[PDB]
RNA sequence: AAAAUGAAGACAUUUUAACGAGUAAGGAAACGAAAUGGCGUAAGGACAACAAAAGUAGUAAAGAUUUAAAGUAAUUUAGAU
RNA sequence: AUAAACAUACUUUGAAUCGGCCAAGUCUGGUAAGCAGGACUGGCGAUGCGGGAUGAACCGAACGUCGAGAUAAAGUGCCAAA
RNA sequence: CGAGAAUAGAAACUCUUGAAGAAGUAAAUUAUCUACCCGUCUUGAAACACGGACCAAGGAGUCUAACAUGGAUGCGAAUGA
């Protein structure tokens, strides 16, 4: 035998879409092909992107794209996620790229001017990525990460699953 | 052109203590005892079916006449392996009638497909006959 | 079995040194700690109030914190499979400064003290001169050529033994 | 029916499977219980440059 | 086009005619040294070598947690498989810990040319991958100012200044099997056993090795 | 066994850097006899392999390995009582293959293994020097012995049969 | 594991390299380069001769007994009675 | 100095387990124990294979199915290869 | 004498056996090597530890309810209704 360190197991990094989606799927294949041909480090990001689980691809509204394009006036935001709409606050001009659209979101944006895009669009017009924004979500949002660890402890407590008795 | 087919064991891995008794039938089973003599691959029982002994991917499920097997049920099937007929071969299956199996073995013939079970519910016509 | 207190096992490592007792030296609360140095950790048990745990004893940590009359001390402590950090303030009695960098920050001055006359001999044009070669392992030692002039020999050879007796 | 007490065999084999798991670099840099005065100056000039810095937005 | 292929060969011949005469230089100086120093009747100290040629000798069951962490760093983690380790004060003590598990020596130009030419490998992509031409030796270590073969038996051997990155990326020797010892492998080789230094009788076991 | 010369210097504060160390240091091999003669630096004069370094360990031969010669060996060798020093003469063409004699002679007679033996000196006697009561039987000149219950000697492996025709015999030689 | 190729070929693609012991225990399903791969029992919804008679069956079903073949194996397939 | 990108840092969720036993260029109680209890490490448990005739722990060495070779412990009168 | 380079050349074969049964495979017997009783508790069982004479059929992590994590899905300041 062979004194290694640890013995060879699965990577933990996913290389396609998952679920049965048809449509995320053949993304999974366009960036896929992008990103072996063209070698640019977007495509690259925006594959692996891609192939991340539903909790890790979080939501984002409008007013971050508002706030995150003020000063990218020609470009275009590209968020591997449902963008939802913020309706406290009004929508700006600007072109969006994300996997859904909400249906108040997307009329908010193409009232003001801008316009909606999918995936298969921005590849077509910037493959490589040329006037593009890439944004993601804000993830230690969850409610769920709250509960996490010990509620006793010193520093940082966690939040004591509800139940029997609750005070 | 036919490949050599290698096995790398013909004998059958028969379960532990079925030659001792009667319930315990021959079709293999992993010895999950504590103590078992042929789980710890003791010197004399150590046969126990590995992936190692897996055959070669050219010719695994490779018929010694060199074809694969295809299953048929009437002469429409046949039609499905028509076109390689260098890589199948008809195997009418077990409950076609003897009037349906000589018209699977008749248009087999026409288009060159080998059946396997082409002596299969012939009539009464062996012997003076 | 031992006891769970405070100063358990404690007779030789809290004795004064030998013809070493009563009162230190006024370099101990005259030394200047800045954050950032390096301090070992000396529990002085003729001063008594705020003795630092025996845990700690010679374990070298750096300065956070100074403070009116003790100084702020962070160590790294093991615990059941992790390390995690202790800060401690204590007196100046029962901390020392370190030598730890003693040699490091003397290779950090023959290094600057090079790169000074490098950017004055490039203003006159001459060659610049190359920073201090790194330090090697004990190197093998190469070719030599000994005079047999002021040579001589002296032969080696197991001895007769004699009873110590 | 007595028992073994203790015995700190193969703890250490157990210690170094997952080694020992150093701190990072943000448990160094804490604040708390620094010098009152240390966190009264810092926070002044911090306050000022902040205060400084939003002026200019407003003016551009 | 493929007139690249032309240049790269003399460049080849060059560097390897090259490289023997740094070879040959250093052992004409050494010869005339020690022929001078009985001229005089002067006594001639020859330089301690520079490389060293370890084969781990035991197996994998039955080792005390610092030896096994010092045979991972020497690349040491089988049976049989051998490495080149520079010489000094850090490498001699971190051997001598070890010493009941390797046995090394100090290789000749032979078996570093030997070594090499049969056993040699590089680590390419992760890969384990045997040589087989110069042009994959240059796509590794080109930018080493190595292009092919015998610049690498020449910067190993003389242990020039990119030994490091040129040794890292020579994957560790597989050796076949050979009589080890006199008595065993359970004493030191001073005692007419198999494991600790042989110095230059470690070229015999190679030799039986390759 | 083999004969090796090796010289060597110690380069510290407490050595001189012109003392220098001979040996002439019976081993199998030059591994071996590098390995005696540092053992002896370090037991006698405090000098270490570290803080030294080699000379010469070149090999010994013998000036006429024709001539036969009366070897007197002296050595010293630890039994469980405590140590004791012995004085063997053996007789060979070598001074290597006499002290080869001695090892074995040694560990038959004492039991005792060579990692318990030190040659202190190797000098040759003359002819009436020989006190050995066995050995002295064969320094004169006129030495003479029939040789009998010989048996008979086989060329080579080629003809040695296990089964054989007719009958066996010694010979008178 | 990394490269290459990739609407359907096929054997769950091609090449290269490393690796493969194991009680307790874990590895649900789906996921084209698939986040382990499969065998078996019974019932339910579909599909099963594409040109208007469309899986097999009194020219012999299921079951039983054996003989051979395929599969590392769980098992499957076919012949004869 | 050396090694390290299928490196490194982890996050969540959860299983089983916390009767252990052995060795020794170790220790304590005991006259002593195949006794009781410990420090460090390697093992057996969970482990087959070659050797010690036999053996949980010794020695060599850890295991996909195979072919050809050099070997390890240890052996070479026969049983038994030399 | 001669590396590079330039100029030109020369390799596609015999024999034996096989439907009077080749190669392979299977079954029975013989021979050499090899093989302690399975399950379980246990530090440790082939144990002078317990259950087990034999065969067939039945036979043991399920359902309802509350919470949580996580993989797939819909919508998203709303979601369910």
């Amino acid at each position: 035998a062979i004194d290694l360190d640890r013995h060879h197991v699965r990577k933990h990094v996913s290389k396609t879409a998952r679920g049965n989606n048809a449509y995320m799927k053949l993304l999974v294949r366009l960036y896929g092909f992008l990103a072996r041909r063209t070698q640019s480090k977007f495509a690259k990001t925006i594959l692996h992107r891609l192939c991340l689980s539903r909790v890790n691809r979080p939501i984002v509204s409008t007013s971050k794209l508002a706030c995150l394009m003020k000063k990218h006036p020609e470009e275009t935001a590209v968020c591997v996620n449902t963008v939802t709409y913020d309706s406290r606050y009004p929508v700006p001009k600007m072109n969006v790229c994300a996997l859904k659209f909400t249906k108040t979101a997307e009329a908010a944006i193409t009232k003001a001017g801008g316009k909606c895009l999918r995936f298969d669009e921005l590849a077509l017009k910037a493959p490589t990525g040329r006037k593009t924004v890439l944004i993601r979500g804000k993830r230690n949002v969850r409610e769920a990460l709250k509960h996490f660890g010990k509620v006793c402890a010193k520093k940082n407590p966690a939040k004591q699953y509800k139940g029997k008795q609750t005070k | 052109i036919k490949p050599k087919i290698v096995k790398k064991y013909t004998g059958h891995f028969k379960r532990f203590d079925s030659n001792r008794f009667l319930r315990v039938k021959a079709s293999w089973r992993v010895p999950r005892g504590i103590d078992n003599r042929l789980r710890r691959k003791f010197k004399g029982t150590n046969l126990l079916p590995k992936i190692g002994y897996g055959s070669a991917k050219a010719t695994r499920n490779m018929l010694p006449c060199g074809l694969y097997k295809f299953p048929v049920r009437n002469t429409t099937d046949l039609e499905m392996i028509m076109m390689q007929n260098r890589k199948y071969a008809a195997e009418i299956s077990h409950a076609v009638s003897a009037k349906k199996r000589q018209e699977i073995i008749q248009r087999a013939k026409i288009l060159n497909i080998r059946v396997l079970n082409a002596d299969a519910r012939i009539k009464k016509q062996e012997v003076a006959q | 079995p031992l006891s769970n207190g405070r100063n358990r096992r404690t007779r030789k490592l809290f004795k004064r040194p030998f013809r070493g007792h009563g009162l230190s030296n006024t370099s101990t609360i005259l030394h200047t700690y800045k954050v950032g140095d390096y301090v070992t950790i000396l529990c002085n048990s003729s001063i008594q109030h705020g003795l630092p745990y025996k845990a700690f004893h010679g374990k070298t940590g750096r300065v956070w914190n100074v403070n009116p009359h003790a100084i702020g001390v962070m160590v790294n402590k093991k615990v059941n499979n992790r390390i995690v950090v202790k800060r401690l303030h204590i007196s100046p009695e029962h901390i020392k400064p370190s030598g730890c960098q003693k040699d490091f920050l003397e290779r950090k001055a023959a290094v600057a003290a090079i790169r000074k006359q490098n950017i004055q001999l490039k203003k006159e044009g001459k060659p610049l001169l190359p920073l201090p070669a790194k330090r090697l392992p004990k190197q093998p030692r190469p070719a030599e050529l000994i005079k047999g002039a002021d040579i001589k020999f002296t032969t080696v050879a197991p001895l007769k033994f004699e009873e110590l007796y | 029916s007595k028992d073994k007490n203790r015995s700190s065999h193969n703890q250490s084999h157990k210690a170094h499977r997952n080694g020992f798991y150093k701190p990072k670099k943000s448990a160094y840099m804490s604040t708390k219980g620094m010098n009152v005065q240390v966190l009264k100056n810092t926070k002044a000039q911090r306050k000022f440059a902040l205060a400084k810095k939003l002026e200019a937005k407003k003016a551009a | 086009c493929k007139a690249r292929c032309q240049a790269f060969r003399k460049e080849v011949i060059l560097r390897t005619i090259k490289n023997h005469k740094d070879i040959e230089a250093a052992k004409k100086a050494v010869y005339t040294a020690k022929k001078n120093a009985e001229i005089n009747g002067d006594l001639y100290a020859e330089a301690d070598p520079k490389l060293i040629v370890a084969i781990r000798i035991r197996g994998i069951n039955g080792v005390s947690p610092k030896i096994k962490k010092i045979l991972k760093l020497l690349r040491l983690r089988q049976i049989n498989n051998a490495v080149f380790i520079k010489a000094n004060a850090s490498t001699i003590k971190m051997l001598r810990l070890v010493d009941p598990y390797v046995t090394y020596g100090y290789p000749t130009l032979e078996t570093v040319q030997k070594l090499i030419y049969k056993r040699g490998a590089l680590k390419i992509n992760g890969n384990r991958m045997p040589i087989t031409s110069n042009c994959m030796i240059k796509k590794a270590l080109g930018d080493k100012d190595v292009v092919c073969v015998d610049d690498l038996v020449h910067e190993i051997y003389t242990v020039g200044k990119h030994f490091k990155e040129v040794n890292n990326k020579l994957a560790p020797f597989k050796l076949n099997g050979a009589k080890i010892a006199e008595k065993n492998k359970k004493i030191h080789f001073i005692l007419g056993g198999g494991f600790g230094n042989r110095e230059l009788l470690i070229n015999k076991l190679l030799a039986n090795m390759i | 066994m083999k004969e090796y010369y090796i010289t060597a210097r110690c380069t510290d504060k407490a050595h001189n850097p012109n003392e220098i160390f001979r040996s002439r240091v019976f081993a199998p091999n030059y591994v071996v006899a590098k390995s005696k003669f540092w053992m002896m630096l370090k037991k006698q004069h405090k000098v270490k392999k570290i803080n030294a370094e080699l000379l010469q360990c070149q090999p010994i031969f013998e000036k006429n390995p024709t001539v036969v010669k009366n070897y007197q060996i002296f050595l010293r060798y630890v039994s469980a009582g405590g140590i004791h020093n012995i004085t063997k003469q053996y007789r060979d063409v070598t001074r290597v293959g006499a002290v080869r004699q001695m090892y074995n002679d040694l560990a038959s007679q004492y039991r005792t293994r060579q990692d318990k033996i030190q040659l202190i000196s190797i000098t040759t006697v003359g002819d009436k020097a020989v006190k050995n009561p066995v050995l002295h039987q064969f320094v004169g000149h006129h030495v003479k012995f029939p040789m009998v219950h010989c048996k008979p000697v086989i060329a080579s492996k080629r003809f040695n049969l296990p089964i054989k025709a007719g009958k066996l015999t010694t010979k008178l030689c």
